[PDB]
């Protein structure tokens, strides 16, 4: 415990990397992000977080390329820079070649680059964990741990109270054929809802969500058509 | 060791290797320097065994271009390494510009290289605290403060060095705004040796103006600390 | 500090401990092989088992692959005893050698300079303390330039001495004194008209050697042989055929 | 890699309405000397494209072995059907690294074209890299692409390298009507090819027809018979 | 420090270094800046050690462009590394690409330099808080860099020892729309609260970027004066 | 990762300084005394020759007084290991600026440029720092007949006597009570005997011990080294005065 | 990070990692040189071995140069990787300057080399002492190089375990005028006294100089005549 | 393991290695990978035990089921990016030996390659070992399959069929219960559903269509890599018993 914990390289006796397993709950700190994968649509919804009521909300959601959006849960500054490489190797791969990156293959590029700080000893686990939705030729949806690994998911949560949010999507198995994306966009947003917590801040018009799909490329939901959807939250 | 970082933010948010270095400094010899209408005078402690040591090593009060003056406080060490980068610095800058340098971009790059050492990887912080006297774009003489962790700032008299508080607060009640070039000798003799022994070999004193920065010799000196422990008495 | 964990720093009393530890990993694997050197010959022994290591033993390994020797060139071969992954690590450097002194010279590298090459690299793990000595010690037979046999062993602890009857494992403490006892018969015997007898003066020793040095039976499934003799200097493998043939020698 | 020694020759790269159907003679000349007359110049990258050559065969070689072990990586790399690399991917690779060899002075004389079909409605997701019937493509999911030792690259419906341009690319451009179906595709390429045998010097018969079609790449070696025009009279 | 390295998580999922490195901002000396629609306001409080000091080499609010300024906590000699750095990408920006950088996008690379010591050249992290405004472009904007790197978009922030203070008694007295004259007095108000006994001339160094101009400018001697004489709250 | 495993050589201490520099300048206090004299003819370097045993050479060598170039020599006091590696490093310094502006290198230029090396190494590098220090005596026709003393930490100042080494201020306080301003050759050198002697404590010495050199500019700069022979005179000399 | 010196000055100045180096040459074999008017011995005990060894496949007195032999005492290890840098150095020396290195300067460069990694970072002091013994235009030489890289000329010496009554013993029977033969005699006298149980015959070892003729290593039917006395 | 154990690069004193048995136990409670040889083609098996409570993870989208060269299979059982980055590495040198011989890498100088690459990372302070047991196999006509398992440190071994995980103990002791090198292929996958419905601690029960997937290289293969189709799995989920 107290001494296998200095380095990153070091394995409990019971061969657990605790440098990597305590980053891996550095995502467990940031707000609640919900992916839901329809038949032809992913929905990306994220809870934004305010500081001060002075502040702006903090950014959640990120657009990658025409049909790559992420959402990501840890550390900003480490999000900024796998925003940038995956940013850098979508459009690399569209310079290069005239094709959109394959998702699965650009998932699997960022996913090593977990791998490459974990090795060695002069750098950290990444302490973010990302949510990588697209639709390349089917929706699909995409989780990196800070460790090296990825899985292709049907819905997700990140961190703040992600228990709760799971439960109402751990129950819910009309997302598959949830066409009419007024009927899918509430289904997440419900989600996005449940997580929150109660006696505090509802889900406002400060609260991220996106979607791309078959002929949608990767769009924000402004404002004022994001407005009359938290009002069918409330009903 | 090679490449890591031993400067690091303590858990109360300081820099300990930055504020070990500010102790390096207070274990020198102090150094004043003063600021006048047109000139700047620099006077310094000189610590010579008797008979022996020829006063050869001129630490303090050292010439880096036809008009800058240097007198440091602190490890010896790195003060030859710390200056002979600005003197480089000032001819490559001269090189680059045909111009000669500024005081205030002399302090800048002076403050700017010991911050770096600060910031880098297996490198240790220089322990000496440093002030420049020379004269800015415009003909206009000037006085830059530096400190071990970087930060500078000019200064009309400032006093650096072995008990430098003493000595400017004695500095900050008595300081005229424009002082003759006796009276800068004065004030400087009278400042540095307020915390030195009285006799007049420990003390060098050089004053600096627009043209051959000259060395006060010690015929003048050994009468200034005349009319000096007569004031005490 | 108290750190006598590094690989190189002195303790207190002049050792290394991690070059004694380094060869105490390979007496854990205990797994012992003997080489003789007679008249134009030279034989090797391994033991064709699992060293004694964390995984599960023999079920289901094919026993033909588990093998303690391995060949450098056509004609040098090396029996190395260790971790199984130094081991593997250890011939590629040797393998590595033994090319790049034939490319570099043009001729086939000596068995003696090929294993004086690879204690100058064992000597560069023990002197530098970012990394780690291969806890593995090697035999390596050969024939020089006059037609001669040569046998060298060395050790996790850079040391080539070379020997002319060696024995590597862990049993190394009194199996010198077999080894010294059982190799004087064939100095007894002062007939030395032997033509081309190292199958059935030296192949023989070294087995009766290894039945000697530990106490089992040696099943020919369980052993294996190299012979780097004159009239072949390839340094070929005995087939089982005829290992239980000098098996069938107990008389 | 300085100098084309070893030369091919043209090949002709037509699409028809079953897909593309690609010919290429079967001789490397060293120069003014056919020092080889059963070499294969087209060669198989992926179980639906194919790739052309001209000029030098060491660069030819040397290219096919970069698209060959970028196919596998890919196979190693595939999931589903629609994972597999398009023609136009290779041919978007092939004029990347044409293009990289041109800056530096070192451009592997080469005019390759990439051609094959654009298009997974046909499945073919059990890949045997070692070892029923036609369907009708809508010819705007067959590509046939060039690349220039500049690194010229376009697409086309017929393209014709090598010297070929000149003959073969004549009778294409007043004779290729959309949608032709399999044997009279092969009979006017059969009619450029016997051109090329009486007006290049550096051709031959001995033909090797390479078709594309939703059941993957083909072979077959006509010999194809030029004979024409009565210059016998004396 | 005593066994661990620079980059090494705490067993709640924070840093070390960064979160040694927060409390390193709250010792510098207290600035504050608001946003209104016409054009930010930066003031911040000026700490003069002794009368001997020239009052004017030593400086709280640079600008990192023509249309940028910075306010600065924490570390002096550790910000200028970074507004330097700044000044360079602010300027190779507008070499590259013909027009003026965005506050946000000024904000990103400082914010990215901020952890270069993470190693994905530094060793250990910035000590510094930034409060950089602009007018670029969507009106102008507020933004404020942690040591830790994350940096929020602020309306009407404030940054030193006092920021604490000045926070509270901004959140309060800031209202959305404001003419530039409100903001201010407002930002007076927030610093005479915190500040030292005496609202002079040689206490604040207010600097603006105006809308309008698109420029920022360090208010004199004179500018200044005539802001103290309002005392829209005369209470003591 | 050996962080556990570093010892921080180039960190300072809590009060300021550095603890390697702390025990080299303790290593270089246990070490043979060497002494700097400047008189009108010349400088003289002498030190004591820490006896091993009877069996060394003792004839053509001895590890104190290197030559470093022919206008330039040092005593060195402290590791004899690694002053062979500052040594042989001056020696360098001295000829390549002879290589560069066609004359022979001022002493006090090579001095700063040999400290800045032995500095460089408490700076930065987090390796152990030189535990050496050694007068370097030299003429140059600038500023004349020089002697500087160096530091592991890399600060030299010039003298006119310095005594380092093992009971140094015993042999200073003698050189300070004695060293006239001029002196000759002759009395110089029996001047370094005398606090030779005194410094570790006995009446007369040897000749199987301290040993002597000197520069006296002959405008040829002579630089002579005493064998063992020259030396009874010296001894002879300093009984009949002594 | 990974090049910091594990050889640091211990409170009380003293290097102790070398200290410990030195422990371990004053455990091992004991060699010996000796050097006298036309010519120099080096000489060490090579502990009498099983028969199993093959003894001259290891050699404790290995040859530099034509004129310049070598012995040491501490890790044979270390020896092999010093004595084949110590030959490149003898050659790259002679591929600029047509004559032999001379002992002086091969020696001044093998102690630069022991004492870098005295200082440098991530390795440890080499753990032998070295005689490097050869024929120069200047005479002969004998020295003797540390593990702490200091080196130091001698005219009889010795470096192996209970080196301290050893050297005693040569102190009151060694000679500037000492005879090469009688020089040998004394060799292994004083090998013999020190060797506990003196069977010293197929376990000692003898390198000469021989007044400027080519180093040559005595093979034993030349030095059972030297143990009659 | 008084502190012997920190760091890979030390042996404790009675010789064996810590921090590589501690990555043993790392492995050995992960998610068990089955891999063994019939009498048409090799048959692996993956059996994502982990996986089960998630209930989001899309159904037959996690595989630890990788090929190179189409006909090499490579399955592991450990950290899911540490193995992965062998199989990269696997591929590199794959196309390495072919851009260099024309030749798919035979399997037998494949896993001597893995093995090294995956031992050098056990010799140095900072790298930090690998964390993965490899499997590889592959199957040809002339010569029948063969099974590898490279465990951390080295130690490629060659197995008739191997299970490596977290109940490899009672799926060894259920699977030498038939000679598998007689038994078809096809019906081998029935067999090792037997296994995984019992010899699974209750992780795997009745609904494992998605939790377990894996793959062959037999003669309907025609020898080249292939997961079984879903319309061959069903039918050997005939495992109605008791």
């Amino acid at each position: 415990r107290n001494l296998y914990d200095t380095d990153n390289i070091i394995y409990s006796p019971e061969g657990r990397l605790y440098q990597v397993e305590y980053a891996s709950e550095a995502i467990k700190q940031g707000t609640c992000a919900v992916a839901i994968k329809s038949k032809d649509y992913v929905v990306v919804s994220g809870l934004k977080k305010c500081i001060s009521k002075l502040s702006f909300p903090q950014e959640k959601i990120f657009k990658i390329d025409d049909y790559i959006g992420i959402s990501m849960s840890g550390i900003t500054s480490d999000a900024k820079v796998l925003t940038k490489f995956m940013q850098n190797e979508c459009l690399s791969h569209k310079f290069l070649y005239n094709e959109n990156i394959n998702i699965e293959s650009l998932v699997r590029s960022v996913a090593d680059k977990y791998q490459k700080n974990t090795q060695k000893s002069s750098k950290r686990a990444f302490g973010v964990g990302l949510m990588i939705a697209a639709y390349h030729n089917e929706p699909c949806i995409f989780e990196t741990r800070p460790n090296g690994s990825y899985f292709e998911y049907d819905a997700l949560s990140f961190g703040a109270r992600s228990h709760a949010s799971k439960t109402y999507l751990e129950k819910n198995l009309h997302l598959f054929e949830e066409c009419s994306l007024e009927e899918l966009i509430l289904h997440c947003l419900k989600a996005l809802k449940c997580s929150l917590s109660s006696e505090s801040e509802l889900t406002i018009s400060n609260t991220a969500l996106a979607v791309v799909g078959k002929n949608h490329p990767w769009q924000e939901i402004s404002s004022l058509q994001l407005e009359e959807y938290l009002s069918k939250v409330k009903m | 060791s090679y490449d890591r970082a031993i400067t690091v933010f303590s858990p109360d948010g300081h820099l300990l290797q930055v504020e070990h270095a500010l102790e390096a400094v207070k274990k020198g010899g102090c150094a004043v320097a003063i600021k006048s209408s047109n000139f700047a005078v620099l006077a310094v402690e000189k610590k010579n065994i008797p008979k022996l040591q020829n006063p050869k090593t001129t630490e303090k009060l050292i010439k880096l271009d036809e008009h800058n003056c240097l007198a440091f406080a602190g490890l010896n060490a790195d003060a030859r390494v710390l200056v002979n980068k600005t003197r480089l610095e000032c001819q490559r800058y001269y090189l680059n510009m045909d111009e000669p340098a500024p005081v205030d971009y002399i302090a800048k790059y002076v403050a700017k290289v010991q911050q770096k050492f600060t910031h880098r990887g297996g490198v240790r912080p220089f322990g000496i605290a440093t002030l420049i006297a020379g004269f800015k774009n415009n003909k206009e003489i000037c006085i830059y403060q530096t400190e071990p962790s970087g930060i500078y700032a000019a200064w009309k008299a400032q006093a650096i060095g072995k008990n430098a508080k003493i000595v400017q607060e004695f500095l900050e009640k008595n300081y005229q705004e424009n002082m003759e070039q006796k009276d800068c000798i004065f004030l400087a003799l009278k400042a540095i040796f307020e915390v030195v022994e009285l006799s007049s070999k420990n003390v060098e004193v050089a004053l600096l103006t627009e043209k051959d920065l000259t060395f006060i010799e010690e015929q003048e000196i050994n009468s200034m600390v005349e009319l000096i422990d007569q004031e005490r008495t | 500090s108290m750190y006598d964990r590094h690989l190189t720093i002195f303790s207190p009393d002049g050792n290394l401990y991690q070059i004694e530890y380094a060869i105490k990993a390979v007496k854990n694997t205990n797994i012992t092989s003997v080489g003789v050197k007679g008249e134009n010959c030279a034989v090797i022994i391994s033991q064709k088992k699992m060293a004694t290591q964390y995984i599960s033993q023999d079920k289901l390994l094919d026993y033909n692959n588990i093998t303690n020797i391995y060949n450098i060139t056509d004609e040098i071969g090396c029996s190395m005893v260790g971790m199984p992954g130094d081991c593997l690590s250890m011939v590629y450097k040797a393998r590595s050698e033994a090319s790049e002194f034939l490319y570099s010279n043009g001729y086939n590298v000596n068995a003696e300079t090929l294993c004086r090459n690879i204690c100058d690299k064992i000597q560069v793990y023990t002197q530098h303390a970012y990394m780690r000595l291969h806890a593995c010690s090697g035999m390596i037979i050969g024939i020089d330039e006059n037609n001669k046999p040569e046998l060298f062993k060395f050790d996790p602890s850079g040391f080539c001495a070379g020997y002319r009857a060696c024995v590597i494992g862990n049993k190394e403490q009194e199996s010198i004194s077999v080894l010294e006892r059982l190799l004087e018969k064939r100095k007894k015997k002062i007939q030395q008209e032997t033509i081309d007898e190292d199958i059935r003066n030296t192949t023989i020793l070294a087995i009766e050697a290894l039945q000697t040095i530990l106490a089992f039976d040696l099943k020919a499934s369980e052993i294996e042989v190299a012979i780097v003799s004159t009239k072949n200097r390839n340094f070929t493998q005995i087939s089982e055929k005829e290992i239980d043939n000098y098996l069938t020698y107990i008389a | 890699t300085l100098g084309p020694v070893v030369t091919g020759t043209s090949v002709i790269a037509i699409k028809y309405k079953h897909g593309i159907m690609i010919a290429a003679d079967r001789k490397a000349s060293y120069g003014s000397y056919a020092k080889f007359q059963n070499v294969e110049r087209i060669f198989k990258i992926n179980n639906k494209t194919v790739m052309g050559f001209s000029g030098e065969l060491a660069d030819a070689q040397y290219l096919h072995e970069l698209l060959t072990r970028k196919n596998i990586n890919n196979l190693s790399e595939k999931k589903r059907k629609e994972d597999m690399y398009t023609p136009q991917h290779y041919h978007s690779y092939v004029s990347r690294v044409f293009y990289v060899r041109k800056n530096r002075i070192d451009p592997l004389f080469n005019n390759i074209i990439i051609a094959g079909i654009n298009s997974q409605k046909y499945d073919n997701n059990d890949d045997n890299v070692l070892l029923e019937e036609y369907k009708e493509i809508h010819k705007d999911d067959l590509y046939i692409g060039f690349v220039d030792m500049h690194g010229t690259n376009f697409c086309d419906d017929y393209i014709t390298t090598g010297y070929a341009r000149y003959f073969a690319l004549t009778l294409l451009r007043d004779h290729y009507k959309d949608n032709m179906t399999e044997e009279e595709a092969r009979i006017l390429i059969n009619e450029c090819l016997r051109i090329l045998y009486f007006r290049d010097a550096t051709s031959s018969n001995f033909i090797q027809i390479v078709k594309v079609t939703s059941k993957g790449v083909e072979y077959e070696e006509p010999y194809i018979l030029p004979c024409v025009l009565n210059s016998a009279d004396y | 420090e005593y066994d661990r390295g620079v980059n090494t998580f705490s067993p709640e999922g924070r840093l070390f270094q960064v979160e040694y490195a927060l409390g390193a901002i709250k010792l510098g000396s207290t600035a504050v800046g608001i946003c209104v629609n016409d054009g930010v306001i930066l003031a911040s409080e000026r700490r003069i050690s002794s009368t001997l000091i020239e009052k004017d080499s030593v400086e709280k609010l640079l600008s990192i462009d023509d249309h940028i300024g910075c306010a600065m906590s924490g570390l002096m000699a550790d910000a200028r590394t970074l507004i330097d750095y700044a000044r360079v990408e602010c300027n190779h920006y507008k070499f590259i690409y013909n027009e003026n950088i965005n506050i946000k996008s000024c904000v990103e690379l400082i914010s990215e330099l901020a952890l270069d010591f993470s190693n994905l050249i530094m060793s250990r992290p910035f000590g510094v808080a930034l409060l950089i405004g602009g007018v670029d472009k969507n009106g102008p904007c507020l933004w404020y860099t942690e040591p830790s790197g994350t940096n929020t978009r602020f309306s009407a922030a404030s940054i030193g020892s006092a920021q604490e203070g000045a926070e509270l008694l901004l959140q309060e007295n800031y209202k959305k729309d404001m003419t530039f004259e409100q903001a201010e007095i407002l930002a007076l108000t927030v610093l005479r609260q915190v500040m030292e006994d005496k609202l002079s001339t040689s206490n604040v160094e207010i600097c603006a970027i105006k809308k309008s101009d698109q420029t920022f400018y360090k208010y004199n001697t004179d500018d200044i004066s005539r802001i103290i004489d309002v005392l829209p709250s005369p209470v003591y | 990762m050996a962080r556990r495993y570093d010892s921080r050589t180039t960190t300072f201490s809590p009060e300021g300084r550095l603890y390697q520099v702390e025990y080299a300048l303790e290593a270089i206090n246990n070490a043979s005394i060497t002494i700097g004299l400047i008189t009108k003819d010349g400088v003289i370097l002498g030190a004591d020759k820490v006896f091993i045993s009877k069996l060394i050479d003792k004839a053509n060598n001895y590890e104190k007084i290197y030559k470093i170039d022919k206008h330039i020599f040092c005593g060195v006091a402290g590791l004899n290991a690694d002053a062979n590696i500052l040594i042989n490093q001056s020696r360098l310094y001295a000829q390549r600026y002879l290589y560069n502006y066609n004359e022979v290198q001022p002493v006090s230029q090579l001095v700063v440029q040999i400290c800045d090396i032995k500095q460089s190494y408490t700076q930065y590098g987090g390796l152990r720092p030189y535990g050496v220090s050694f007068l370097i005596g030299g003429y140059d026709t600038k500023d004349g007949y020089q002697l500087y003393h160096t530091d592991p930490s890399g600060n030299y100042s010039g003298w006119f006597a310095t005594a380092i080494g093992t009971n140094n201020l015993t042999a200073s306080s003698v050189l300070k009570q004695e060293w006239k301003n001029d002196m000759t050759l002759e009395e110089g050198l029996l001047l370094a005997l005398k606090t030779l002697a005194k410094s570790t404590d006995t009446e007369i010495p040897k000749s199987e011990k301290i040993e002597l050199a000197y520069l006296t500019n002959k405008d040829g700069e002579v630089y002579q080294k005493y064998l063992t022979e020259k030396e009874i005179e010296e001894l002879i000399k300093l009984y009949t005065q002594k | 990070e990974y090049s910091f010196s594990l050889t640091t000055f211990s409170p009380t100045g003293k290097l102790v990692q070398i200290e410990y180096a030195l422990n371990r040459v004053s455990s091992s074999s004991p060699a010996l040189g000796i050097r006298a008017k036309n010519g120099v011995i080096i000489a060490t005990e090579k502990k009498s071995p099983n028969e199993l060894i093959e003894e001259n496949s290891i050699f404790k007195i290995q040859q530099i140069s034509e004129h310049i032999g070598i012995v040491y005492a501490g890790m044979p290890g270390d020896f092999r990787v010093l004595l084949k840098r110590a030959r490149k150095e003898a050659i790259r020396y002679s591929l600029q300057y047509g004559s032999e290195i001379l002992v002086k300067e091969l020696v001044k460069i093998i102690a630069s080399i022991v004492q870098e990694f005295t200082q440098t970072g991530g390795v440890r002091p080499f753990g032998l002492s070295l005689l490097i013994c050869g024929v120069d235009v200047y005479g002969y030489h004998l020295y003797q190089i540390d593990p702490s890289g200091c080196y130091f000329n001698w005219m009889a010496t010795c470096v192996g375990k209970d080196y301290q009554n050893n050297m005693s013993f040569l102190e009151k029977r060694y000679n500037k005028d000492i005879e090469i033969e009688d020089a040998i005699h004394t060799a292994i006298l004083t090998l013999k006294e020190s060797y506990e149980g003196v069977l010293n015959e197929k376990n000692i070892e003898i390198g000469v100089a021989y007044d400027n003729k080519p180093f040559k290593i005595l093979t034993q039917n030349e030095i059972k005549d030297y143990l009659i006395e | 393991s008084a502190g012997y154990d920190l760091s890979v690069s030390t042996f404790s004193p009675d010789g064996r290695l810590y921090q590589v048995e501690y990555i043993y136990k790392s492995i050995n409670n992960n998610n068990t990978a089955l891999c063994l040889e019939c009498k048409d083609g090799i048959i692996c098996c993956c059996i994502n035990s982990n996986m089960d409570k998630n209930k989001m993870i899309k159904k037959n989208s996690y595989n630890r089921i990788y090929h190179v060269n189409n006909n090499i299979i490579i399955t592991y059982s450990g950290f899911d990016g540490d193995a992965r980055n062998i199989i990269d590495r696997a591929r590199s040198e794959a196309n390495t030996y072919y851009y260099n011989f024309h030749t798919n890498i035979p399997l037998h100088i494949l896993v001597n390659r893995i093995s090294l690459y995956i031992h050098a990372y056990t010799l140095y302070w900072h790298m930090r070992p690998f964390a993965a047991s490899i499997i590889i196999s592959s199957f040809n006509e002339k010569d029948k399959g063969d099974i590898y398992c490279i465990e951390p440190n080295g130690a490629c071994y060659k197995y008739s069929g191997i299970v490596i995980g977290k109940n490899k103990e009672m799926f060894k002791t259920e699977i030498e219960k038939k000679d598998y090198k007689d038994i078809n292929v096809r019906d081998a996958i029935e067999d090792i559903y037997k296994f995984i419905l019992t010899s699974d601690d209750h992780m795997n029960k009745n609904n494992l269509q998605n939790l377990v997937n894996f793959s062959w290289i037999c003669k309907e293969s025609s020898y080249e890599f292939q997961n079984i189709h879903e319309e061959i799995l069903t039918p050997a989920l005939n495992k109605a018993v008791e």
